[PDB]
């Protein structure tokens, strides 16, 4: 199964450095030329580099030039992108991705993170959603959690280790006026479930390396 | 720098229909056009490489045609997990270029929301503020209107909305509206009430708590 798996992203000071890898597996390495492309909060896909399948040519964006340079070495299969001279518009999802035909894009990786930002990390609070005992659901029920104030994005939210998916929206993230992130994660259940059974939000802040297990259970109502 | 102009910048069709998305390119790049297809929250992937030539395994609902600098991409018989945002990409020069892309929403049957109110936590409340959160759950069309209510008291301005991108099953939306208050004024009043207003509902309809009622 051809594969591309990226590394290296965080959150980096304006002017700063940052080498980003891509590994691949399941095809020629040799044969395909590699890329990189990347996307901007909320905008679409924006080319970045391009390096051929020898590693002979390299090709780059005009905001790039200079300040960033794309490598590869055969022999480990991997793809390099070398990030200096940080500017808080390269913040976005960077992918590598090649292919056996020049400048296509064929086979993609997951995507990592690189945020540039002068500010400080936070990470969230998790704070629990559940309903009162007044609550008028059918057969039907909600809970959730509530990641509050962190920055920069993302965080990622999982039920129950994820072995909970069904039924699971964790909501875009709204920048605050404080300048920090808050979103929600919910997930509806059977009623009758939603006094007994366990179920607990997973949340992990990777730049500020907080990461929360969250029980979710209505209040106590004797 | 070959430009590309994708059209349109977004459509809404329904299960079943046939779609076209059109990529222009500035100047000629013969055959040497992809087409890419991003589900929400995923990493781009490929559907159509030089022009029209597909994988077995990208459905055959997914057809690209085209040359010189008239290209398309049609999806014959949209399913739900076809919602998502496509883009197509000039293979022939550096610098490479992508279209500005194009969101495909699935076109469903009303949907009315199925409406849950959260009181703010005890923990939350020991930090001196409180957030009321009202769920919208899998609801369709995506206009809907929620207004928070405190003793009453008609709130303006001190709520927001976040919405999450269309379901790839079931081509619903979830909308979430968070009441922002501090500990101070939550204890002030008792009655709090989120309404729900949409064109699946017969009339607007209310889910309500009372501070302290466990």
């Amino acid at each position: 199964e051809v594969q591309l798996q990226e590394s290296g992203g965080g959150l980096v000071q304006p002017g700063g450095s940052l080498r980003l890898s891509c590994a691949a597996s399941g095809f020629t390495f040799s044969i395909y030329s590699m890329n990189w492309v990347r996307q901007a909060p909320g905008k679409g896909l924006e080319w970045v580099s391009s390096i051929g399948s020898s590693g002979g040519t390299t090709y780059y964006a005009d905001s790039v030039k200079g300040r960033f340079t794309i490598s590869r070495d055969n022999s480990k299969n991997t793809l390099y992108l070398q990030m200096n001279s940080l500017r808080a518009e390269d913040t976005a999802v960077y992918y590598c991705a090649g292919s056996q035909y020049l400048y296509g894009m064929d086979v993609w990786g997951q995507g990592t993170t690189v945020t540039v930002s002068s500010a400080s990390t936070k990470g969230p609070s998790v704070f629990p959603l559940a309903p009162s005992s007044k609550s008028t659901s059918g057969g039907t029920a909600a809970l959730g959690c509530l990641v509050k104030d962190y920055f920069p994005e993302p965080v990622t939210v999982s039920w129950n280790s994820g072995a909970l998916t069904s039924g699971v929206h964790t909501f875009p993230a709204v920048l605050q006026s404080s300048g920090l992130y808050s979103l929600s994660s919910v997930v509806t259940v059977p009623s009758s479930s939603l006094g007994t059974q366990t179920y607990i939000c997973n949340v992990n802040h990777k730049p500020s390396n907080t990461k929360v297990d969250k029980r979710v259970e209505p209040k106590s109502c004797d | 720098d070959i430009q590309m102009t994708q059209s349109p910048s977004s459509l809404s069709a329904s299960v079943g229909d046939r779609v076209t998305i059109t990529c222009r390119s500035s100047q000629r790049i013969m055959t040497y056009l992809n087409w890419y297809q991003q589900k929400p929250g995923k990493a781009p992937k490929l559907l159509i490489y030089v022009g029209s030539h597909s994988q077995s395994g990208v459905p055959s609902r997914f057809r690209g045609s085209g040359s010189e600098t008239d290209f398309t991409l049609t999806i014959s018989g949209l399913q739900p997990e076809d919602s998502a945002t496509y883009y197509c990409q000039q293979s022939f020069f550096t610098p490479l270029t992508f279209g500005g892309g194009t969101k495909v929403e699935i076109k469903r049957t009303v949907a009315a929301p199925s409406v849950f109110i959260f009181p703010p936590s005890d923990e939350q409340l020991k930090s001196g503020t409180a957030s009321v959160v009202c769920l919208l759950n899998n609801f369709y069309p995506r206009e809907a209107k929620v207004q928070w209510k405190v003793d009453n008291a008609l709130q303006s301005g001190n709520s927001q909305e976040s919405v999450t991108e269309q379901d790839s099953k079931d081509s619903t939306y979830s909308l979430s509206s968070t009441l922002t208050l501090s500990k101070a004024d939550y204890e002030k009043h008792k009655v709090y009430a989120c309404e729900v207003t949409h064109q699946g509902l017969s009339s607007p309809v209310t889910k309500s708590f009372n501070r302290g009622e466990c």
